[PDB]
């Protein structure tokens, strides 16, 4: 039952059950058709109304539809185009967009009108081929024959004015996580950092800073006290102490303050730290009037004293950490997480943790064509419903009536998206110069391996001339997900760069299956525990944010794994991480993370048994392939963030044999160690015998080969 | 002992209507107050708010007496309703919904810093201690 | 060496000197709280830093896959025959070539340097 | 072995480690280059 | 970086074509006039000598004490030498002070240096003023301590934080 | 006799009450609680190391969920209440907390395998 020695042609049949279903651009078919069956969906239905006035109207938008693309003729006939078409005669593939739209009229008039206008025309949206929204999904080779298509093109492309254009993934800081750093150029001796954005539906991101001053300022006032945590919130202009801020929530009292800080009160070492953060937020003790301290100073100084205590109200909640809570209530969540944001800080300072890397691939993510279209849609819709308010009010004001089928202006969003897109620019018309270029190129038809090399292919947004050697040089966490030979040379070494071969990248999901786990095993309530006992206490974080504790670990740890081997409640792509040191654990759901594929090991044997390759050589008339193979619980995919937590070997028949051995507790192994290498680079012979800077010139030349 | 070995059992009733709404009075243990020590108690809404969202402000023993101010919790229904089960004289189960969660804490009635007062102190101390240096 | 906290308003208490016995009080600002000091001491600094990390170690870091084990040296309070080293990985980095162990039999989690 | 010392020939080929590890080498061998042309190009012109 | 530091190259030369006040690592070739350019101990001794040394990097830690009374010797054995010098009572002259500051020392970075607490016991008094006082151990006994206390002619801003001042700020302003 | 004034008695009494927290399903069942309010019956049973309280479903309100008791200490729980006549009392203090769970939520037996 056990596979001997036939490995080398067992770890070549599970691979080939791996491209005849995933393929090789569905990196990029997976990312559009969530942005279109949820990401629009969404952004209509989280809209605020438009209520507007005497009598007073309403409007709000309720279900979208969308239709196959089409062409309207020179007469008003139309007819489906297809691919072909859009080429020669300079098209552009888009589909119609509409929408459900119902109008209450409230002037308490002893009758509430309301009337309804369904499937209301709103524009066009472009159609990346080969997805479910295109003419040729599903197709046979006897029709895509028939259209004169090519049954090899692999698709995930767009076809705008007659050109092909192609997306680049673009990296992008991590989120929702706390970052120290150490600028050893400016007043701060540390620092933290926590960009926040509340579940895909804020333009922005907000980001808060939590320094500490400089041990050698130059003056006797801060000689014998010491440095002084400060903080850096977003919509003011000072500086502000962290004491201020925290009473400003409530929470006055300093025994309060200093257990959202401190977690164990047997540490003499760190309240000697916190004791001068105190004493120049000492004079200032009770809330009222720290909001007014903090709101003196915004975007606006207040002349009046409510006003300032009104401002400072919202900026301190719902531009503080968004991500937490946005609601007024439930402020006891804002403030602890502040509290581990400075308790973070301090083991920074005595030396107890380590400082987090920037270039450490576990800190980044990927923007695909879903989360690109989807944030420019948002500011296309919004501009969408401020312009019919401008027809409304100048239309109302005379008391006639109202008429909506002439207020909405579709040259908005059709233009809007077929503009940034052709030319590449990531902004607006009028917006040429606030706008992130490079985005958005045409796609290379040279050879048929330079166009698979271009659908697969990332961008590091920093610049193009920099000397800065960091974010060039390789890292070693780019093992296994990002090709080591492949980059261009130039001004743009290691700049972009191509994924590998089973690379796969997580599309996203909700929390909530994950919720219901948490209470079907009594994960403790942050709020309901003592704060006393926390530290025997494992924080449990899920997607960034704190939501409780738990002092049961290594019995959950055996947990997760079932249930992930089941994979019955939770998908592959999620990962849970647990560091022992720390005391915490982590779980993700977000999109973005990267991921690939491993194989499972129990005690000292694979889970791969012989039974699972001599039906898996069988996939023709049996039905049973790579999916068949993850929900049996033989093969996992494994982040970068959890391959920390993690014991490779790279070959069974040569690794896992007791002797006196290297290890004894390997989890997991790996399918061959030729899937490191990216497109272009997996067409050489021999590759692990030429000197190296060889490998990067073929890979970039073959490119521009004939065939 | 009856704890161990005692059993019995008793109807339950949700009447849909109640004399009064019914929310939790909720004090930290660690203070172990000492309810027989309140002879008297106040409770009104607090006034920094200038009224069912209005904090407590309760006031015990009338004029000279304990303060603390109740603050309401996010949620208290938002997934599961809370109920209060009461034993009545037919040994029966009567169940109460739970309208409210307020959170109770004791207040220091003592000093009094003040603002631009305080301020103004610092920079004086903070002064005087780069004076006369050396 | 440690910290005090009021006993009425639950903040920090100041040291304070009295001219009356030579004693330490331990003060509070907010309410003026008091009692006196057993150690008499106040301030101390350890600038030699030569704190040995066994006590900062944890006894579930034997249930990691990644680290080296050995055969040779045994645990001396419950015999086991199979331990898991590794180094300082931390600070005080100049001479920190040592190998600190931990039993790996389940429930001993004893810690023990050479 | 674990820290870079590639113990084969170029006849015999390399294992897969050591061909990452020559790599690296390479590729910071590569970026030099790529500087330095720009940066004696500009300060020749100027002291000319 | 292939050859401790220097730099050469292109950035040597346009540190070179510029006058830029900023080398990136100034250094002060030095040679030897007499026998010691010859024997490695005066080598040794004149390098001491021309090297800063603060006085952070010869303690191993302080501690700040309260003895209202210099026979009271909170900490258990530091009575001997105290007394010692008690049986000599110098400089009572206003009152004393119940605050004191208690430093240790590390002969190895002591000798290394060839430092013994004398010159520093003057030097921590000549040089700072007249409102310090020390009183030490002999070097026979293995830990070196000695201990200070504040002037007694300013008690007739509080003394704690001005003591803790002192001492955060001659461990590193020391120029040993 | 006054607005702000609240009666103490519950506590003076030193009054207990039991907490038990209840799925919404459920709850909407007891929305439609039978006659005057009836939803079913408890039924408790106490053993030397053992105790098992659980309540059944009227039958009319039908057309077993066992009790899980949670600890009420680290924090003192009271009722306090408000009239309709909006005169304020003070029932009594919590005795007791507990959340019925619906019986063998699905697999967990798989989870646990
Ligand atoms: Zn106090
Ligand atoms: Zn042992």
């Amino acid at each position: 039952e056990i596979t001997p020695d036939l490995w080398q042609e067992a770890c070549w049949i599970v691979i080939s059950s791996y491209f005849d279903e995933k393929g090789l651009v569905r990196q990029q078919l997976d990312s559009f058709d969530e942005f279109i069956q949820m990401s629009v969906q969404r952004i209509v239905e989280d809209a605020p109304p438009i209520d507007l006035q005497p009598p007073r109207y309403l409007l709000k938008f309720e279900q979208i539809y969308l239709s196959k693309p089409t062409h309207w003729e020179r007469d008003g006939a139309p007819s489906p185009m297809m691919p072909n078409e859009a080429r020669l005669r300079n098209l552009t593939y888009s589909a119609p967009l509409y929408v459900d739209i119902t109008k209450t009229v409230i002037k308490e008039g002893e009758e509430q009108l309301q009337t309804q206008h369904q499937k209301t025309f709103i524009g066009k949206i472009p159609i990346m081929l080969r997805s479910t929204y295109c003419l040729l999904n599903g197709l046979t080779d006897r029709d895509l024959c028939e259209l004169n298509e090519c049954p090899l093109d692999p698709g995930g492309y767009f076809i705008i004015n007659g050109s092909e254009k192609v997306l680049i993934a673009q990296e992008k800081m991590a989120t929702n996580t706390v970052y120290v750093f150490a600028k050893k150029d400016s007043k701060y001796a540390y620092t933290g950092e926590c960009r926040s954005c509340l579940e895909n539906s804020s333009r922005p991101t907000s980001t808060i800073w939590v320094s500490m001053l400089a041990r050698g300022g130059q003056g006797a006032k801060k000689s014998a006290i010491g440095q002084r945590i400060v903080a850096t919130l977003p919509y003011i202009k000072q500086e502000v102490p962290i004491i201020i801020v925290f009473r400003a929530l409530g929470f006055v009292s300093d025994r309060d303050i200093l257990e959202h800080i401190i977690y164990d009160f047997e540490d003499p070492e760190m309240m000697e730290m916190v004791k001068p953060s105190l004493d120049e937020a000492f004079v200032i003790q009770e809330q009222n009037v720290a909001l007014n301290f903090i709101g003196s100073r915004g975007a606006k100084p207040g002349v009046t004293k409510e006003k300032r205590i009104k401002y400072a109200k919202e900026v301190l909640q719902k531009e503080m950490l968004p991500h937490v809570g946005v609601s007024d209530f439930c402020e006891t969540k804002k403030a602890y997480f502040l509290g581990y944001m400075v308790h973070r800080l301090l083991l920074a300072a005595l030396g107890r943790r380590e400082l987090d890397d920037r270039d450490h691939y576990g800190n980044k993510r990927l923007d695909l064509a879903g989360p690109l279209l989807a944030f420019l849609f948002r500011g296309m819709f919004k501009n969408l419903l401020k312009e019919v308010r401008i027809y409304a009010q100048k239309f109302i004001d005379r008391g006639k009536d109202f008429n909506l089928e002439l207020a909405i202006k579709t040259r908005i969003i059709s233009d809007g998206l077929k503009y940034s897109l052709a030319t590449g620019n990531w902004g607006d018309q009028k917006k040429a110069h606030q706008a992130r270029a490079g985005v958005s190129q045409v796609l290379n038809r040279l050879t048929f391996a330079s166009t698979l090399s271009h659908l697969r292919r990332l961008n590091s947004p920093i610049g193009r001339d920099g000397k800065l050697a960091k974010p060039r040089q390789l890292h070693n966490t780019l093992w296994g997900m990002v090709c080591p030979a492949e980059t261009p040379e130039g001004h743009a070494v290691g700049l972009v760069k191509n994924l590998a071969l089973m690379a796969y990248i997580s599309v996203g999901s909700q929390p909530s299956p994950i919720l219901e786990f948490l209470e079907e095993w009594s994960m403790e309530n942050l709020e309901e525990i003592s704060p006393a006992a926390i530290a025997d206490a494992t924080k449990i974080f899920v997607n960034g944010c704190w939501v409780g504790i738990h002092k049961d670990p290594e019995q959950l740890m055996n947990t997760l794994r079932k249930l992930r081997r089941q994979m019955d409640i939770i998908v592959s792509e999620v990962s849970m991480i647990r560091d022992i040191r720390e005391r915490e654990i982590r779980i993700y759901t977000d999109a973005g993370r990267i991921c690939r594929p491993l194989l499972i090991v129990e005690k000292q044997k694979l889970l791969l048994k012989k039974r699972h390759i001599d039906q898996l050589k069988e996939r023709e008339y049996n039905n049973y392939s790579w999916q068949d193979l993850v929900a049996s619980g033989v093969v996992e995919y494994i982040d970068t963030l959890e391959e920390e937590t993690v014991m490779l070997a790279m070959t069974p028949d040569d690794l896992q044999e007791k002797e006196v051995a290297y290890c004894s507790t390997y989890t997991h192994c790996e399918i061959h160690p030729s899937m490191i290498l990216g497109v272009c680079a997996s067409i050489i012979p021999f590759p692990d015998h030429n000197q190296s800077p060889r490998n990067t010139y073929q890979s970039a030349m073959g490119k521009q080969a004939m065939g | 002992g009856p704890s161990s070995q005692n059993v019995t059992e008793y109807v339950v009733r949700v009447p849909k209507n109640t004399t009064k709404k019914y929310n939790i009075m909720a004090f930290n243990a660690a203070d172990k107050v000492n309810f027989a020590t309140w002879n008297q108690a106040r409770l009104e809404r607090d006034l920094s708010n200038k009224p069912e969202d209005q904090p407590w402000l309760l006031r015990v023993n009338g004029k000279s007496g304990r303060k603390f101010k109740g603050i309401k919790k996010g949620g208290v229904t938002e997934n599961t309703s809370y109920y209060i089960f009461t034993q009545c004289p037919d040994g029966a189960f009567e169940a109460f919904p739970v309208h409210n969660w307020y959170n109770f804490t004791p207040l220091a009635r003592h000093r009094t810093l003040t603002a631009e007062e305080a301020e103004e102190e610092w920079e004086r101390r903070n002064k005087v201690l780069n004076h006369f240096s050396i | 060496v440690g910290i005090r906290f009021c006993q009425e308003c639950n903040n920090m208490l100041y040291p304070k000197e009295d001219k009356e016995n030579r004693i330490l009080l331990y003060a509070c600002r907010n309410c003026d709280y008091q009692q006196e000091a057993d150690n008499s001491c106040i301030y101390v600094n350890k600038i030699t830093h030569e704190v040995d990390e066994l006590t900062q170690i944890i006894a579930d870091v034997s249930q990691d896959p990644t680290l080296p084990r050995t055969e040779d040296h045994p645990c001396q309070k419950c015999g086991h025959k199979e331990a898991v080293f590794f180094q300082s990985h931390s600070a005080r980095a100049e001479d920190a070539m040592r190998l600190y162990y931990v039993c790996t039999a389940p429930h001993c989690g004893h810690r023990w340097t050479e | 072995e674990s820290r870079g010392f590639v113990e084969n020939s170029y006849l015999a080929g390399l294992t897969p480690t050591e061909f990452f590890f020559h790599a690296m080498g390479g590729r910071e061998g590569l970026i030099d280059t790529a500087v330095k042309t720009a940066e004696t190009g500009y300060i020749q012109r100027r002291l000319i | 970086f292939h050859y401790k530091n220097v730099t050469l190259g292109v950035p040597r030369l346009k540190e070179l074509i510029n006058i830029s006040k900023k080398p990136k690592t100034p250094s002060l070739t030095v040679f030897l006039l007499g026998q010691s350019a010859r024997d490695a101990e005066r080598a040794k001794d004149i390098l001491c000598r021309l090297e800063h040394t603060t006085l952070r990097k010869v303690t191993a830690n302080t501690a700040i004490y309260y003895d209202p009374n210099p026979q009271s010797t909170v900490v258990a054995e530091d009575q001997e030498w105290v007394n010692v010098y008690y049986e000599m009572p110098d400089f009572d002259v206003a009152r004393i002070s119940p605050w004191l500051l208690r430093v240790e020392l590390d002969r190895k970075h002591m000798t290394d240096r060839k430092l013994t607490m004398e010159q520093i016991a003057e030097k921590i008094n000549a040089g700072f003023g007249d409102d310090l006082n020390c009183i030490f151990n002999d070097d026979n006994a293995e830990k070196l301590v000695l201990r200070i206390r504040i002037m007694n002619s300013d008690e007739n801003m509080d003394d704690d934080v001005f003591l803790r001042c002192i001492e955060s700020n001659m461990l590193t302003d020391m120029t040993l | 006799a006054e607005r702000g004034e609240l009666d103490l008695t519950g506590a003076k009494q030193n009054t207990g009450v039991w907490l038990v927290k209840v799925p919404k399903y459920l709850s909407q069942q007891w929305a439609k609680a039978s006659g005057r309010g009836e939803v079913g019956k408890l039924r408790i049973a106490k053993t030397q190391g053992r105790t098992e309280v659980s309540f059944t479903l009227n039958e009319d309100l039908a057309n077993e969920h066992p009790f899980v008791l949670q600890s009420v200490g680290g924090q003192t729980l009271t009722v306090f209440t408000e009239s309709s006549s909006d005169k304020l009392s003070l029932e009594g203090i919590v005795v007791q907390r507990a959340e019925c769970r619906p019986a063998a939520s699905e697999n967990y037996m798989r989870l646990k395998r």
